[PDB]
């Protein structure tokens, strides 16, 4: 049993017709202090999987090392390490899910919420969630922390059920994700303007986008707001 | 720890360490067990090479395992103490958990199990001891007499002997003991036990020990004078 | 791996001999001569510093060792075995005595602890006996001055005077003629030097001879003042110069 | 592997004997003779030190007779170092029993414990047995004065008079000849010394070659005293009995 | 929970209710509170349901091993002590158990042992365990005799559970009856309390307070 | 000396091959499987007339549906039986059902090769394990100290094994009744035994679906011996 | 302080027919007032004509189902591909649950299938392993809403025959698979209306001698 | 000679005799054949009986839905190694939701057998195994020796008189490799191959044992009247 110290906030994600999108801001908070502004919380594994992590950063860095070590180990005595016997999103997730549940069962959890996004060998979209309790679930849209409360509602308007996935293009999906990140910046007190976004497509592969910023923000209406009720000036 | 396999098979299918443990029993002083109709008697030889002994304190050959069961033996004296101790502990453990004293068969099975364990455990040699376990089951008046040996096999006997010159006294018992009509009284059973030892013992002075066990935890050891009277009566009848 | 030698390497032979102990005593016999003499007001222990090479600094190799402030030791036989025994002897004097009673052990009990370690190497699994015989000299309040010998078997005997190693048979005879119960410490040192000269072939001086005494308390060697009851160590190793001074009156 | 070098100390011979026990007994037969004699009013322990020297410090020396508690003592025959290991174990058992039951340990219970330890070394562990034979002289309020002996096999027996070590055959014959049941301590003292004087391999029996002890009720009123004899006291009893 | 068991001339009567509650919620009305350890031994359920099911099924395994090894039926004393010694090892851990180990052997006759998760083991003639035990005790104590018939004894046990089922909120559902003889136990049926209450009320004239 | 788990140049484990020689010295045990049941029979072989023969327990119950007969160093079999009984009962506890005869045999045979430098040597005893389950019906197995077990329609182990097996070769057929099997065990036991066969120095037992495992009384066996004598004298 | 348990909501329902058995469960997965997934399968085919669901804390529920599926696999290896009977599966699950008696799987488990006589069977477990064969059992969040309805409409409790006035009970006539599915659907529709953790979708697994069949139905998503 | 007392001892020519004696136990064992195409992999095993009353010793063991082996030598050792494979296959499924690769299964068997050849006290395994399987890279056939050596092959045979079947497969190499989408014809080739190792005795209904795994075919064993088709 511990308490989380340096923390990362929402990770958001969704499926589209040919793959999956995942995003997370670049902030490492220290309570109310916005301590570290250059933290990458999307960690790619191979060319077909991206693991997005929120919660305790020290535990994230541990998980990051486990995944790095997993790729090394898979290559050992494996001529098809970059082909048929490469690491799948489903393999990477199940490994993490095992670790998370084992650690909670020893009363010493990895204080995180994790979303594994990727594309399988047969082109199928993979998107599944796991957290410090070892709880797992899948859905067309997935989000951690504040994202669950604010992002999912917006992303579910695009893909409300399974049958909406083939109807959703990568442009529409990315637009919804970027808009969600803006909303989280308006309303999450432990968020930052800078973020990273990753697209895993079955045709065009892994596209990792760094140093993105929230833009097209509405603040002008603030000038008209005065006082807290009766005040006119 | 010391893990060496001392008891092992040989090409002809024998475990020599178990067989050499029997040779230690052959060297040991003679012990005999005879069960009557309502009693069991345990006879034991005391070699008279050792005089100037203190018979008060010297370890007696027959040992009480519980108030209703006794154990005599032939072979290594030091080894017998370990079996007796384990048996005594198991007897109290059985009373504690089952709320009933051990049967003679159960106690025998336990001791035989310990002996067997030492024939296929690493770093240990077999017990150089064969035992005669006798007594009466709780609330039962049927006499019980069992034998064990280093290998771990055990069985029930109408009458049996173990130790040095046991071949001779077994020869005697085989012709003198009738199954259809065993020694009806305590006297008859003790007499037959002393007679069988007199085939081997040498002198009937302090060389013979007798212990009579009866139902309902009634165990008593005979004194020198009491035994000497049996020795006198046997030889006087023989002079004819 | 694992130490799979869990069985005794010292066993009784048909004749009743414990071979490895006998052979250990044979190794002690080959060793350099060392001796001990007890006086009325002290004890002396001495041995030859057999230098393996003239390039070697024989001062660094200490054959005579302090075990406690009032107890010293010397040996004959295998030096490395002696060195580790001194380390164990020093530690056991603390762990099994000083940390319990708040004072250093008496000579006989420390000897007893050393003997125990040597006995165990004679019976425990996967080990040979120590190839040394020790002469332990010491003093304590209630027993006074004392001198003990300790063999590879673990057996120990108290001596008025004795010798071990190369020329022990001749040396013991020499000590029998000279020893009496009215000897002062200086007289015992004088006799020790005479006795040791017989077994030495080459050079005989303060640089080739190692000699220490258990005598009066040395407040100058204590290292601090202010506590009346702490009067300093009775063990003192004689210097090269101090030995040579007594060799002139020899 | 290591099997190659294993002597196998805990095995039977084809004849059914324990090799190492038999060879340990052979070792003990060369040790200094120790004699115990039990009387109605006490017990005597006499023992011969092996070929001593004139430079041996006798008054502070102890190789034969050891004290286990206030009521029980032992005479040693064999490896002195091996005996001291067992002696310290026995001293602890006596104190454990005293702590538990708040009563001094009965002699036989102490003897059985030590004998069981010796037995263990012959049946398991792969180690050599202790090359030691004890004579236990002790007293308790159940059996009174008691003499026992134990040997490396772990077997122990009770005695009125007994010898261990060298020349036991000759010694046991001499004791069997002159011993009587109504004997007293002062007489037993004389018998013990006379027996050693005849069986000794030395030219003459002197005070410096002996250790002596008595367990007497000869203490002020109902209690028991152990007396380990001093060199001068052994010299006096040698003159008194008329040996020197 | 209401469970009882009492010794009498014709052996032992065991009677239990059938209700299981989690707070105010009635989880089940058809619970089996008598374990059939083997054809000659019975055990009752009070407190923890899993603890009872698990460990008394386990007890049946130990009793089977006993008679395989000893070639003889296990005594009620020995069987009860196996269970009491087991729960005693777990004392403090939070096991919840209150059971009557009931049996009929040659050497003992009809025997009942109350066994507890506190390690208590008591031999006795009458036992009642559960939230409705006091109600059952009232009917038992006033009507019990050693010389009851098997028919009357069975009814007394049935009626005593009914008494508790009525008053105790955490007892009810149905009544299970057993009769233990030397040749083994005999099941005497499941009796719905709903139907039994009205049947008893009319035939016995009892429960005049209640309108029917 | 040499390792306990050593291979011979022929590719066999010395200790296992030597334990088989000990089993050859053991008393004869015979098993015959039929569609009406499996029969188990043994030679008691008392070393002296004073030995009460009824205390010789070479046929043993494992569960109600599984029996067992032994041959060789019979003391070694006690821990094997203990494990078998525990395995049978434990499986019933975990799965609320009888345990398959094969599965029970496999559990016993897993102990066999757990020896080295675990126990110090292999078992010096062979077992005939007979039983019934719903899946494979009536079964007879032969469990060796090598860890190998064969299923048999009929099998003999012990000193008179090769002679008895040759006799079982001719006599066994798939339509044998239980009564026919009982007499056949007695016939072959009598043939290979040193002493004359009677109800005191030989024992019978069987396992049926209805009644389970049963050791035969000396009175019951005596009648089957008398029935055997008459039918042999009949031609 | 770290709390190793959580509540994922959901509701499950098992009903045993004459020669069939159904095990139903909603597909909604939640924490607190948020929806994690609108379709997260909760009832599983475990092989050997057995269906299983472990409702409550989903991590423990997934762990248990995973371990039982594993137990079925090893039962085949160890016992010559023998079919694991529903009663044997039930006992096995007790030992899995009681194995963690002092750190329990925080789930209410239900399995369903056919017994060895071919009749419909449902078994119901508590978190620490106490189990029992039942004809009818709802489990989870809306269990208190559903069970009374099933007592009334399956077992005809408190229902009597007109004209007799409380004297003659309504006879316990057997329900067909079509009739049971109607009661399951109405149970979940009603539960969805009045319980916030129930909704999104209903998934039913039907077990017969022919095998395991699946049926899915929409539920209100508010 | 002097260097065969235990597995820890090299001979003067650099040989491990205890391993070679364990290898000899395989040659004494009954013949078994393994072969594969691009779609399917087949095991054919000649089972051995003690006598006419006895059953025929089972030779084939299933390890997973997609993998299994046939044995030749000490059957208890095959049980130990097959049990280990079952666990490793099962660990891969539970932890990684991943079917264990046949090549990786061979690597694990090699390393387990190796530890028994370098340490004092233990002994080498006395059995040879033929592992077949269908994974993400198609059909596979492995040959395991208790020295530790594992070899991936198109076809092979181990046991007594195995050289005859091994030569046949070496001739038929080009034919049977092409048998794709036809399980019956691939088994026929396996049955014809094992027939080259027979003397005196012939393939009967309770003598023959066949197993197959493929693209849309779980590892299934055929015994009894199920193999009468191929006799
Ligand atoms: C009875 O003891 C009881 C029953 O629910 C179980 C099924 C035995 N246990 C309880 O904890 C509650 C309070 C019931 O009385
Ligand atoms: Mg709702």
């Amino acid at each position: 049993t511990q308490q989380p110290i340096v923390t990362g906030t929402s990770v958001i994600s969704m499926k589209y017709d040919n793959g999956v999108i995942i995003a997370a801001d670049n902030l490492g908070s220290y309570g109310s202090l916005l301590r570290f502004n250059g933290v990458e919380r999307l960690i790619p594994v191979g060319d077909n999987t991206v693991v997005g992590i929120s919660g305790d950063i020290s535990d994230m860095q541990h998980i990051e090392r486990l995944l790095k070590d997993l790729v090394t180990e898979n290559a050992y005595d494996n001529p098809l390490a970059d082909a048929e016997e490469a690491l799948e999103p489903s393999y990477i997730f199940e490994y993490l899910a095992t670790v998370m549940y084992q650690r909670r069962s020893k009363m010493n959890p990895l204080w995180n919420a994790i979303i594994v996004a990727g594309v399988q060998s047969n082109g199928d979209q993979f998107l599944r969630y796991v957290n410090l309790l070892g709880v797992t679930y899948s859905s067309p849209t997935l989000a951690t922390g504040f994202g669950a409360h604010m992002a999912n509602p917006l992303l579910r308007k695009v893909v409300d059920r399974e049958s909406d996935i083939p109807k959703t293009t990568v442009q529409v999906a990315e637009e919804a994700i970027v808009n969600a990140m803006r909303v989280l910046y308006y309303r999450d007190a432990r968020s930052s303007r800078n973020f990273s976004l990753a697209i895993i497509d079955k045709n065009t592969g892994l596209t990792f986008k760094k140093n993105l910023q929230v833009e097209n923000m509405k603040w002008d209406f603030a000038k008209d707001i005065k006082g807290y009720g009766t005040q006119k000036i | 720890g010391y893990d060496r396999a001392l008891s092992i098979f040989s090409p002809d299918g024998h475990i020599f360490q178990v067989e050499y443990a029997l040779e230690a029993v052959k060297r040991g002083t003679c012990a005999v067990g005879v069960k009557g109709k309502n009693c069991v008697v345990l006879g034991c030889e005391r070699r008279s090479t050792l005089k100037l002994q203190d018979t008060r304190i010297t370890p007696s050959k027959v040992s009480k395992i519980d108030s209703h069961v006794v154990l005599s033996f032939s072979g290594l004296n030091a080894d017998s103490r370990i079996l007796i101790e384990k048996a005594r502990v198991e007897a109290q453990s059985h009373r504690l958990t089952l709320e009933d004293p051990v049967t003679v068969e159960y106690l025998t099975r336990y001791v035989a199990g310990v002996q067997q364990r030492y024939t296929q455990s690493g770093g240990v040699r077999p017990f150089g001891v064969s035992t005669l376990i006798a007594g009466f089951d709780p609330r039962d008046d049927e006499p019980k007499l069992y034998q064990t040996e280093p290998s771990g096999i055990y069985s029930s006997w109408s009458a049996q002997t173990i130790g040095r010159n046991s071949k001779t006294v077994r020869e005697f018992l085989e012709k003198n003991y009738d199954r259809k009509e065993p020694p009806a009284t305590v006297e008859e059973c003790v007499k037959l036990t002393v007679r069988s030892l007199l085939e081997v013992v040498q002198t009937g002075a302090k060389n013979i020990e007798i212990t009579v066990v009866k139902p309902d935890s009634d165990i008593v050891a005979l004194s020198s004078e009491e035994i000497n009277q049996y020795v006198t009566q046997i030889e006087q009848e023989k002079q004819e | 791996m694992t130490d799979r030698y869990s069985f005794s390497l010292t066993t009784f032979s048909p004749s009743g001999k414990l071979g490895q102990i006998d052979y250990a005593l044979t190794a002690v016999k080959q060793g350099v001569t060392s001796l001990g003499i007890k006086a009325t007001n002290g004890v002396v222990i001495a041995t030859e510093k057999k230098s393996s090479s003239p390039l070697a600094m024989s001062e660094t190799l200490s054959k005579v060792s302090l075990l406690t402030p009032d107890i010293g030791a010397v040996y004959s036989g295998m030096g490395p075995d002696y060195r580790v025994l001194v380390d164990k002897s020093r530690k056991v004097a603390h762990t099994s005595y000083k940390r319990i009673y708040g004072e250093y052990p008496p000579t006989k009990l420390l000897v007893s602890e050393v003997a125990k370690i040597m006995q165990e190497a004679t019976q425990s699994g996967g080990v040979r006996p120590f190839g040394v015989s020790l002469l332990i000299a010491g003093h304590d309040e209630f027993n006074g001055f004392s001198l003990y010998q300790v063999d590879p078997s673990g057996s120990y005997f108290p001596w008025k005077a004795t010798a071990i190693g190369k020329g022990s048979v001749a040396a013991k005879t020499f000590l029998e003629k000279r020893w009496n119960d009215e000897l002062e410490l200086e007289d015992a040192i004088h006799i020790a030097l005479l006795t040791l000269k017989e077994s030495v072939e080459g050079e005989f001086n303060g640089d080739t001879i190692e000699l220490a005494i258990i005598g009066d308390e040395n407040p100058d060697l204590l290292g601090y003042t202010g506590i009346p009851t702490d009067k300093g160590p009775r063990f003192r190793k004689l210097t090269s110069q101090e030995i040579n001074d007594r060799l002139e009156a020899l | 592997g290591s099997r190659r070098y294993d002597s196998r100390t805990t095995i039977f011979s084809p004849e059914g004997r324990l090799y190492q026990v038999e060879y340990a007994l052979e070792s003990i037969s060369h040790a200094g003779t120790a004699i115990g004699i039990m009387a109605s009013d006490g017990i005597v322990l006499a023992a011969e030190r092996k070929v001593t020297s004139t430079l041996l410090e006798q008054d502070t020396s102890t190789e034969k007779l050891y004290k286990l508690n206030d009521k029980i003592a032992v005479a040693v025959a064999g490896l002195t170092a091996d005996a001291e290991i067992l002696i310290n174990t026995a001293r602890i058992h006596a104190q454990n029993y005293l702590k538990t039951y708040n009563e001094d340990i009965p002699v036989e219970i102490l003897v059985r414990r030590l004998s069981d330890i010796k037995q263990g070394y012959t049946q398991h562990g792969g180690l050599r047995p202790f090359g030691v034979s004890f004579i236990y002289a002790g007293y308790d309020d159940r059996y009174g004065y008691q003499l026992y002996t134990s040997n490396p096999s772990g077997n122990y027996t009770g005695w009125k008079a007994i010898s261990v070590g060298a020349n036991t055959s000759a010694a046991q014959t001499l004791l069997q000849m002159d011993y009587k049941d109504d004997m007293k301590v002062d007489d037993a003292i004389e018998l013990a010394l006379k027996t050693l004087s005849k069986t000794t391999d030395s030219s003459a029996l002197t005070y410096d070659r002996l250790e002596f002890a008595t367990i007497r009720k000869g203490a002020n009123d109902g209690e028991v005293y152990q007396k380990i004899f001093k060199p001068q006291e052994i010299k006096d009893i040698l003159v008194k009995t008329g040996i020197t | 929970t209401t469970t009882l068991a009492f010794r009498f001339q014709g052996g032992i009567i065991v009677a239990v209710d059938s209700r299981a509650t989690a707070g105010n919620w009635v989880a089940s009305q058809t619970v089996k509170k008598v374990i059939e350890i083997n054809p000659f031994l019975l055990g009752t359920m009070a407190g923890g349901a899993a603890d009872f099911q698990f460990w008394e099924t386990w007890l049946g395994s130990q009793c089977r091993l006993h008679e395989l090894r000893e070639k003889e039926r296990i005594s009620v004393a020995a069987a009860s002590k196996i269970l009491s010694n087991l729960v005693y090892q777990y004392k403090g851990a939070g096991l919840s158990m209150g059971t009557m180990i009931c049996g009929y052997t040659r050497k003992e006759g009809p025997t009942i042992y109350y066994v507890d998760s506190d390690g208590t083991r008591l031999k006795g003639d009458i036992f009642c365990v559960g939230s409705g035990q006091t109600f059952a005790y009232g009917v038992l104590d006033s009507n019990y005799k050693w010389d009851l018939s098997v028919e009357d004894a069975l009814y007394l046990g049935k009626r005593s559970i009914l008494a508790a089922a009525h008053r105790d909120a955490y007892s009810g559902g149905s009544v299970n009856l057993y009769h233990v003889t030397e040749d083994g136990w005999i099941y005497h049926g499941n009796h719905d309390v709903g139907e039994l209450f009205w049947k008893v009320k009319e035939e016995e004239g009892s429960f005049n307070n209640v309108i029917g | 000396d040499r390792g306990v788990s050593t291979f011979s140049p022929e590719g066999r484990l010395f200790q296992v091959e030597y334990s088989l020689e000990a089993i050859k010295l053991g008393s004869t045990a015979i098993g015959i499987a039929t569609k009406e049941g499996v029969v188990l029979g043994v030679e008691k072989r008392a070393t002296s007339p004073l030995l009460e023969s009824d205390s010789i327990e070479k046929i043993v119950e494992i569960d109600r549906h599984i029996g067992c007969a032994m041959s060789g160093l019979t003391a070694d079999a006690r821990s094997m039986i203990e494990h078998a009984r525990t395995a049978a009962v434990t499986h019933n506890l975990y799965y609320d059902e009888d345990i398959n005869v094969e599965s029970l045999t496999q559990s016993v045979c897993d102990l066999a090769l757990r020896f080295g430098e675990l126990m110090s040597r292999p078992f010096g005893v062979a077992l005939l394990i007979a039983g019934h389950d719903a899946d494979d019906g009536y079964q007879l197995f032969h469990a060796e100290p090598s860890g190998t077990f064969y299923r048999y329609n009929a099998k003999a182990i012990g000193s008179g094994s090769e002679g008895a097996q040759a006799e079982l070769l001719n006599e066994w057929h798939s339509s044998l009744t239980l009564k026919e099997a009982e007499l056949l065990v007695l016939k072959i036991l009598k043939q290979v035994m040193e002493e004359k066969l009677d109800e005191n120095n030989a024992q019978l037992s069987c396992i049926t679906k209805q009644d389970g495992f049963k050791i035969y009384d000396n009175e019951k066996t005596a009648e089957l011996i008398k029935e055997l004598k008459e039918k042999e004298a009949a031609e | 302080q770290f709390n190793p348990y959580g509540d994922n909501g959901g509701t499950i329902l098992g009903i045993a027919g004459e020669d069939f058995a159904v095990l139903a469960g909603d597909t909604r997965n939640i924490t607190d007032y948020s929806i994690n997934s609108r379709y997260e399968p909760k009832v599983f085919d475990c092989g050997d004509n057995i269906v299983m669901s472990a409702n409550g804390f989903a991590a423990d529920g997934d762990a248990l189902v995973k371990r039982f599926k594993n137990s079925v696999k090893w039962y085949h290896f160890d016992h010559n591909d023998k079919k694991l009977s529903i009663n044997s599966a039930a006992r096995n699950i007790q030992h899995l649950l009681y194995g963690k008696r002092f750190f329990p799987y925080y789930v209410h488990t239900i399995i369903a299938g056919l017994d060895e006589d071919g009749k419909g069977a449902v078994y119901s477990f508590d978190p620490v392993g106490s189990y029992e064969r039942e004809q009818c059992r709802a489990g989870g969040a809306a269990a208190s809403l559903i069970m009374p309805f099933l007592d009334n409409q399956v077992n005809f409790k408190n229902q009597y025959e007109p004209g007799t006035n409380g004297k003659v009970k309504k006879p316990l006539k057997y329900l067909s698979v079509e009739e049971v599915i109607k009661l399951v659907r109405d149970s979940f529709t009603s539960a969805t209306e009045r319980h916030i953790q129930v909704g999104d979708g209903l998934e039913i697994l039907i077990v017969t001698k022919d095998g395991v069949r699946k049926e899915f139905y929409e539920l209100k998503r508010d | 000679n002097n260097y065969d007392g235990d597995t820890v001892t090299f001979s003067p020519t650099g040989r491990l005799f205890q391993v070679e004696y364990a290898l000899e136990a395989i040659k004494q064992g009954s013949v078994t054949v393994g072969l594969r195409s691009n779609t399917h992999a087949v095991l054919v095993a000649l089972k051995r009986n003690a006598d006419e009353l006895s059953s025929y010793q089972k030779k084939i063991i299933k390890c997973d839905e997609h993998m299994g082996l046939s044995l030749a030598g000490l059957a208890p050792d095959a049980r130990v190694l097959s049990n280990y494979l079952r666990q490793q296959c099962n660990y891969s499924s539970l932890v990684f939701n991943r079917k264990l690769a046949v090549e990786r299964a061979g690597h694990l068997l090699c390393d387990k057998a190796q530890k028994n050849t370098q340490s004092y006290g233990g002994r080498p395994y006395g059995v040879g195994l033929l592992i077949i399987g269908y994974d993400k890279s198609g059909a596979h056939l492995l040959e395991f020796q208790p020295s530790g050596n594992v070899t991936e092959l198109y076809g092979t045979a181990i046991g007594a008189r195995s050289q005859g079947a091994k030569t046949y497969l070496e001739r038929t190499l080009d034919t049977f490799i092409k048998i794709d989408g036809n399980p019956d014809e691939l088994i026929k080739a396996g049955v014809e191959a094992i027939s080259q190792s027979l003397r005196d005795e012939s393939l009967t209904v309770d003598n023959l044992s066949i197993a197959i795994v493929g693209k849309d075919t779980p590892f299934t064993i055929y015994d009894g009247e199920a193999v009468a088709k191929y006799i």
